[PDB]
Order: C-alpha cells, then sequence, then structure tokens
C-alpha cells in the first residue's frame, strides 16, 4: 500500500493530494502548478510530453496533441457525443473494436494507435510522478475520482487506466462525494443536507448528501457525463468559425492550427468573461497568414450557451424530486469546478434556491482531489483518520433485456452500494442452451431507449422444454459502483455449473498487460 | 475491516442519538464490508430487539455465536432471547393446532369440504411441479388426470411429471398414511419411483451415482448417500423426532432429505410428499408451498445450509397456517336469520 494518493482525473485539469500528518496536501507539479492539464503530446523528435508542456505546444503540433480522453473512455464509436467532440479535436479518432482509438505520429515517421484508457493512464502517470517527487518515494496505490453519473464502462475504463499506469486503484470515488468530504471534514455541526453542483471541463453532476459528523450519505444523484467547459468552448469556437466564413468566405476547419489557436484564445476569453463584461479574441497568422481580431461580450457568450446553462437546473430539480425534499431543506449549496465561476451559472443556481448564497468553504478546483486524498488516507489504514463512512449510490437503473425488448429492472437508480439483486428467469424456446444476458443502464421501459452496459453469454443450460429451467441471474454492484453478473440453476443439476463470459467489447486481460508493458517503456 | 469498524462505530452513535433509520443503514454497511463481523451481528441484534423483533435479534445473536462460540456479549444476549423465541414459536404452533381442530370441527355433512379437498389435490400437484418450473396450468393438470388425454403442444416430460405426482400421492394415501410401523428407505424409494417413473424410468426409485448441485447447496458425494439416508430414517422413527411438534418434525424431515438430495432429480417433489405424509400421519391436513413463495423457500433453505433451520421451520408453519385458513374460508357457512 505504502503512501496512498488521491487523484482528481479531470476532463481538462487533474489534481493530486496526499493525507499526511493529520491533513491534506495538494501537490504542485514540476512547474509549481497545483493543477495539471489532462494533455499528452508526441513531439516530432519522439519526446512524450504530459501536462503543461503538452498543452503549451498544442497550437504548433495539434495533430499529435491528445486531450478530452475522459469524454472518449467507456463509449462506442457511433456515440453522438464522440462524433460531436471529433469536430473540435485535432488528433485522428479511428474506429477499433467499435470504440474510438487515438492515432498519432509518435516521431520519425511511424504512427501509433492508443486506447483512450492509455491516454488517461499517461495523465495518471504524470499525477503519480508529481506525488513521487513531493513524497521522495515510489507511489503504487491511489484513490481515483469519477463523475457520479459515470456508467459501468466509464468506471471500469478509469480503473483500467489506473492499471495501465501501474497504480493499484484501491477505490473509485464519485467526484461530488469527494467534494462533500472536502466541505464536511472540518464540520462538527451535526446533520446537514448539502447540494453539490459540480460543473467541470467535461462532466456535470448534482448530488444531494446528508452529512453527519463523519457520515457522507448520498440521498440522490443525477448528471450528464458530456456537459461542461469543453461544450461552452465548442459553442464559442463554432460562433467564430461561422463569423470568419461570413467575413472572408474561408473555412477554418481546413487548418487544425487555426481551429486549436481559436480554442486557446476562446479558453482565455471564457475565463476573462467571469470577471469582465467583454474579451478581445486576437490570433496572429490565424489562417493563410491572415490575422483574426473579434470581441466576445459576456451577453454573447451567455446567448451562445444559454440552453446548456439552463439545462444544469434539470438535475437539481431531479435530485430534489428523487429525495422528496424541498428547496428549503438544502442547508448549503457547494459549487465545484472552474465552470461554476461563470456568473450566469451562479445566478441560475442562486435564483433556483430563491436567493440562497452558495457556501465559500471549498476551493472549486482542488475540492475533488482533497476528498480523494482523505479517502486514500482512510484506506491506507495508518493515517489517524476518524470514523469516515461513505454511503454512495448507483446513478443508473440496471436491468436485463427480456422477451419483447423489455427493460426488466433489477437495481433502481440511487440504490446504496455495495448491493446485490437476484431474479429467476427461464428460456424462450425448447432445449435453449444459452442466455444472451443484455444488461442495460437507464430509466426507460424498453431497452432500445436505454444504454447497453454489456452482453454476457451464459452457457450450459441443460436441455428442457421452453420456460422450464429456473436460472437465477444476480447483479452485484461493488463499492466502486461496478457490476458483476453471476447465475445459478435453482433446481437439482450436474456438477458442471452454467458459466458466464462477458462480451469482449472491453479491454481483455491480454490487451491490458500489453498496454501496461508498453507504458513501462516511458516510466 | 477498518471500514466495517468505522461503520459499526457510526451505527452505535446514530442509534444513541435516535437516528434509527441511519443506524440501520450503517449496521447493514458494516455487514456488507464484513459479513462475519461478530460485534456488528450482535449490535444489529440488539437494534432488532429494541424494535421488539425478538426472532430477528435471536437469529443474529445465534449467527454471531456460530462464528464465535465464546463471544461473551452474543452469549448473554442469546441466553435472554432463547426462552422468548421458544415462547413465540410454540405460540404459533398452538394457533395452528387450534385451526387444525377447527377443520376437524367442520360438520360431516358439509358439501364445500369435499369440493375444496378435490380442488386442493390438483392445487398441490400444480404448485409442487410449478416450483420446479413445470408450465402446465391447474386446468391442464385436472384435464390430464381426469381425461388421460395429452394437452396439445405441451412437452411429454411436463405431463409425465404430473402423472408421476398423481401416482405417488395415490400410493402414499392408500398404502402409507393409514399404515402402522416405521417409515423405511424402501418407502421413500417407492414414492420417488412414482414421482420420476413416467419421466425417467431408469433413475426412478434409486439413489444417484453422480455428484449433483442444488442451487447454492452441495449435497453429500453419492458414495455417502446410503449412510446419510440410514441415519435420516433412524431419526424419522426415533422417540426424539416423535416428541417434536408435528410441524417441526415435518419441516426438519423435508430439510434433511433435500440436504442429502439422494436422487438425481425429484428431491423437492419427494421431500414435499414426505413432509405431507408425516403431517397426515399426525392428523394434520397436507400443506402446499405455493410456486409464488419459491424465492422465500430457497432463501430459508439457504439459511438452514448456513446453520439455522428455524427460519425454514417458521416458513413451513406459515404454509401450514395458510393451507388451514384456505380450507376454513372455503367451508364457512353463512347463517340465515329470521327477521322476527
Ligand atoms: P432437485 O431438482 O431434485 O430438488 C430441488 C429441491 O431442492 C431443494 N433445495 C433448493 N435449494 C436448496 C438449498 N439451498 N439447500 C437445500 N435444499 C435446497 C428444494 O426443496 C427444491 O425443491
Ligand atoms: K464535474
Ligand atoms: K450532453
Ligand atoms: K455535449
Ligand atoms: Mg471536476
Ligand atoms: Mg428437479
Amino acid at each position: 500500500s505504502g503512501t496512498v494518493v488521491g487523484i482528481d482525473l479531470g476532463t481538462t485539469y487533474s489534481c493530486v493530494g496526499v493525507f499526511k500528518n493529520g491533513r491534506v496536501e495538494i501537490i504542485a507539479n514540476d512547474q509549481g502548478n497545483r493543477i495539471t492539464p489532462s494533455y499528452v503530446a508526441f513531439t516530432p523528435e519522439g519526446e512524450r510530453l504530459i501536462g503543461d508542456a503538452a498543452k503549451n505546444q498544442l497550437t504548433s503540433n495539434p495533430e499529435n496533441t491528445v486531450f478530452d480522453a475522459k469524454r472518449l473512455i467507456g463509449r462506442t464509436w457511433n456515440d453522438p457525443s464522440v462524433q460531436q467532440d471529433i469536430k473540435f479535436l485535432p488528433f485522428k479518432v479511428v474506429e477499433k473494436k467499435t470504440k474510438p482509438y487515438i492515432q498519432v505520429d509518435i516521431g520519425g515517421g511511424q504512427t501509433k494507435t492508443f486506447a483512450p484508457e492509455e491516454i488517461s493512464a499517461m495523465v495518471l502517470t504524470k499525477m503519480k510522478e508529481t506525488a513521487e517527487a513531493y513524497l521522495g518515494k515510489k507511489v503504487t496505490h491511489a484513490v481515483v475520482t469519477v463523475p457520479a453519473y459515470f456508467n459501468d464502462a466509464q468506471r471500469q475504463a478509469t480503473k483500467d487506466a489506473g492499471t495501465i499506469a501501474g497504480l493499484n486503484v484501491m477505490r473509485i470515488i464519485n467526484e461530488p462525494t469527494a467534494a462533500a468530504i472536502a466541505y464536511g471534514l472540518d464540520k462538527r455541526e451535526g446533520e446537514k443536507n448539502i447540494l453539490v453542483f459540480d460543473l467541470g471541463g467535461g462532466a456535470f453532476d448534482v448530488s444531494l448528501l446528508t452529512i453527519d459528523n463523519g457520515v457522507f450519505e448520498v440521498v440522490a444523484t443525477n448528471g450528464d457525463t458530456h456537459l461542461g467547459g469543453e461544450d461552452f468552448d465548442q459553442r464559442v469556437m463554432e460562433h467564430f468559425i461561422k463569423l470568419y466564413k461570413k467575413k472572408t468566405g474561408k473555412d477554418v476547419r481546413k487548418d487544425n492550427r487555426a481551429v486549436q489557436k481559436l480554442r486557446r484564445e476562446v479558453e482565455k476569453a471564457k475565463r476573462a468573461l467571469s470577471s469582465q463584461h467583454q474579451a478581445r479574441i486576437e490570433i496572429e497568422s490565424f489562417f493563410e497568414g491572415e490575422d483574426f481580431s473579434e470581441t466576445l461580450t459576456r451577453a454573447k457568450f451567455e446567448e451562445l450557451n444559454m440552453d446548456l446553462f439552463r439545462s444544469t437546473m434539470k438535475p437539481v430539480q431531479k435530485v430534489l424530486e428523487d429525495s422528496d425534499l424541498k428547496k428549503s431543506d438544502i442547508d448549503e449549496i457547494v459549487l465545484v469546478g472552474g465552470s461554476t465561476r461563470i456568473p450566469k451559472i451562479q445566478q441560475l443556481v442562486k435564483e433556483f434556491f430563491n436567493g440562497k448564497e452558495p457556501s465559500r468553504g471549498i476551493n472549486p478546483d482542488e475540492a475533488v482531489a482533497y476528498g480523494a486524498a482523505v479517502q486514500a488516507g482512510v484506506l491506507s489504514g495508518d493515517q489517524d483518520t476518524g470514523d469516515l463512512v461513505l454511503l454512495d449510490v448507483c446513478p443508473l437503473t440496471l436491468g436485463i433485456e427480456t422477451v419483447g425488448g423489455v427493460m426488466t429492472k433489477l437495481i433502481p437508480r440511487n440504490t446504496v452500494v455495495p448491493t446485490k439483486k437476484s431474479q429467476i428467469f427461464s428460456t424462450a424456446s425448447d432445449n435453449q442452451p444459452t442466455f444472451t444476458i443484455k444488461v442495460y443502464e437507464g430509466e426507460r421501459p424498453l431497452t432500445k431507449d436505454n444504454h447497453l452496459l454489456g452482453t454476457f453469454d451464459l452457457t450450459g443450460i441443460p436441455p428442457a422444454p421452453r420456460g422450464v429451467p429456473q436460472i437465477e441471474v444476480t447483479f452485484e454492484i461493488d463499492v466502486n459502483g461496478i457490476l458483476r453478473v453471476t447465475a445459478e440453476d435453482k433446481g437439482t443439476g450436474n456438477k458442471n455449473k452454467i458459466t458466464i463470459t462477458n462480451d469482449q467489447n472491453r479491454l481483455t486481460p491480454e490487451e491490458i498487460e500489453r498496454m501496461v508493458n508498453d507504458a513501462e517503456k516511458f516510466a | 475491516s477498518l471500514e466495517a469498524r468505522a461503520a459499526l462505530n457510526q451505527a452505535l452513535e446514530m442509534k444513541r442519538q435516535g437516528k434509527r433509520e441511519k443506524a440501520q443503514k450503517l449496521f447493514m454497511h458494516a455487514l456488507k464490508m464484513d459479513p462475519d463481523f461478530v460485534d456488528a451481528l450482535t449490535e444489529f441484534g440488539i437494534f432488532s430487539e429494541e424494535d421488539k423483533d425478538i426472532i430477528q435479534a435471536d437469529y443474529l445473536y445465534t449467527r454471531a455465536l456460530t462464528i464465535s462460540p465464546y463471544h461473551e456479549k452474543a452469549l448473554v444476549n442469546r441466553d435472554r432471547t432463547l426462552p422468548l423465541v421458544e415462547e413465540i414459536d410454540q405460540r404459533y404452533f398452538s394457533i395452528i393446532d387450534s385451526k387444525v381442530k377447527k377443520v376437524m370441527s367442520i360438520p360431516k355433512g358439509n358439501s364445500a369440504l369435499r369440493r375444496v379437498m378435490e380442488e386442493t389435490y390438483y392445487h398441490h400437484i400444480y404448485h409442487t411441479v410449478a416450483i420446479e418450473g413445470n408450465t402446465l396450468t391447474l386446468s391442464e393438470i385436472r384435464h390430464i388426470l381426469e381425461t388421460r388425454y395429452a394437452v396439445p403442444g405441451k412437452s411429454d416430460e411436463e405431463q409425465n411429471e404430473v402423472i408421476g405426482m398423481h401416482a405417488a400421492m395415490k400410493y402414499i394415501n392408500t398404502t402409507l398414511v393409514s399404515r402402522i410401523g416405521s417409515v423405511t428407505i424402501s418407502d421413500v424409494l417407492e414414492i420417488h419411483r412414482r414421482v420420476l417413473g413416467y419421466v425417467d424410468p431408469v433413475e426412478a426409485g434409486r439413489f444417484r451415482t453422480t455428484q449433483v448441485l442444488v442451487g447454492h447447496h452441495i449435497p453429500p458425494h453419492p458414495q455417502d448417500v446410503e449412510k446419510q439416508m440410514q441415519e435420516f430414517v433412524q431419526w424419522l422413527n426415533s422417540e426424539e423426532a416423535m416428541n417434536l411438534h408435528p410441524v417441526e418434525f415435518a419441516a426438519l424431515a423435508h430439510y434433511k432429505l433435500v440436504y442429502i438430495a439422494p436422487f438425481i432429480d425429484g428431491n423437492g417433489r419427494t421431500s414435499r410428499l414426505l413432509m405431507n405424509l408425516i403431517l397426515m400421519q399426525a392428523g394434520y391436513p397436507p400443506i402446499t408451498i405455493r410456486k409464488e413463495q419459491r424465492s422465500d423457500y430457497y432463501h430459508v433453505l439457504e439459511a438452514a445450509n448456513e446453520g439455522d433451520v428455524r427460519p425454514f421451520i417458521r416458513f413451513i408453519a406459515k404454509c401450514t397456517e395458510t393451507t388451514l385458513d384456505t380450507l376454513l374460508f372455503a367451508t364457512t357457512e353463512y347463517s340465515v336469520a329470521l327477521p322476527e
């Protein structure tokens, strides 16, 4: 175990902390920065850059600069969200095993295709090195945070990224729950309901917790894993690409340098508009050696993003309805993420809660890593942590597809984890030897309107008439929020039990070992 | 587990404050983190006892002591609940005994009783085969046995299971129920030979020669079945067994036979018939475990595998009460009054 570190693996920015001598220390990287861009780059000279160095050369080497991996992991190729992001990403995204893989020139002519898990593993490696420099020794174990609304595949993909970075991921912790610990650790005020509103670079969570002298109880959660800073930047970038088309007749998408130069300036302008009412977008040699000069007003920034900003209120109403709590039952609103500095976001939250000011106890950039580090301290077992207890939930209803494409629900959304649910099923035809167990995440009554978690082949069902075999299928969600599917013949049968194999649509143990070994040659 | 100990400590603090919903949640979290956490099982027992759930409190103290037999707190707690649970379980047997007498109190010229007994026969076959996954309907079963014609487009096996059960129940009621003397292995084999005879004539009336599995239960190796069955029937005919309340005896007989699982198949059907033979030999009506109770049935059988058969005894007692309530409701006479 050694020294267990807490890592906020963020869409745009990552952060690492360690619990030592009674308190959390957030660790500055080799540049003195307490947050690190979730960026990797391969220079023409074959040099692998991670963090500030990788982000800093984005505009001169865009094709071989990789980011946004957190919005690629645990997704299929044809996910509309993946296709959305491709339009604003400078690196090649190729279909491999019906999943988005990243193709880059690593140097000296030769290319390389990466799983998005491998990009996140590189970012985890950088955060680990950051901790190791500070600690002056090796780091083998970590707590890594994920969005509360992360699905099963996105959670496992984050664990796999940990494995590929040579980290033992002791626990996956939901980001709002981590932020709740950062808020609540120093509070000896008894029972409070807090509304954690976490709008990040890429994912949006709302979690309603009851916190109580060391107990962190998630009552309800609801979010969107593809809503954050990235989308606000894309809306502004698209506005100026069309404006440039309007003014010059030239299409900016013909140049990745131009598109990513706009992204860089759009980022700076967005941050400026959180304290100023306008920002000048200035790019030298933007496209075909011609300069770009425009103004972005706060009003225009808000107009371009108003539907997205307003949409952040839906999960707030959802957790209140799910919890059967009134607005007045919320004791504190806890804002997390750089995006919560956007005045219009603060205004919408404050107005929703009839004038109530959000709390100022937390750093919105460091709170998630702070919480990860505290839980890492607890699991380390040697840090004089108190009786800290997380009672977290699954964000999505888990079901099995039954005859007629029916969502047969086993585990409702907001069920406390770990949990176990069993149901007995039977065959649809005579002598059927197999169940094709299709597990779905979502709240809709038909599986076609829900998200496929995985396909599990159950074989060895003895020959019998249709609807006779009594096959108990069990869903177990573990303390990481990840599903295990088992099955049992409830009747008297032979020694040779029915067996379950997962779909091969997630990284195989062989594939992971290869990626571990490949990563060790840059470690 | 450090996490388990933290959850238990918080559970006790929340209980002290009167936050009982939160305490319950933390007890269950502690026992998820460490299912064999003796202190958590014991304290969760005391929590149950505060809610006047003596059976659950006692179940948890007993479970604690099966893990840690010399645990001082668990021993003191169990020693308190032991007599209270005996009082509760015996009181339920008394209520059942009163309802058996109410059935026997039904006048000899009650038309509804003969109707209900006939219907109850087909009902028993329906539930005993349907538990095992048989898809034949009550009306299809009545048709098979009365007309002796195959129901069209339904499997040979399912129909042959129903014929077997009918054959077995006729044999029991005509040859065994009224008969004086010990219940032998040969009697159990004759029952099984009828249960499985029309489906699997080779295996019908003989012990398995192979290892089988029974859901989560691993029964003895086929080589040990003869010896375990000899110990079983010796117990069936023992003074100790005949001093038990008939419902406890019938329930224990059921469990002991499915534990051994001496046959390749039909262990459930055979054991439910043996349970009803014991009840009827004691003057109790035959009882039905309904197919809808299947999950509860497996759950209490699993609790017995883990070393407490009492949930199974209480489940069989509840099935007995339900059978008696059904007979009594169906044979109620609604009096006619003079306006006067
Ligand atoms: P086979 O199909 O011959 O018999 C099935 C019966 O076995 C009993 N049973 C189910 N599950 C258990 C467990 N866990 N332990 C012991 N016995 C069990 C039931 O009576 C079935 O009907
Ligand atoms: K977030
Ligand atoms: K979205
Ligand atoms: K989006
Ligand atoms: Mg974040
Ligand atoms: Mg069977």
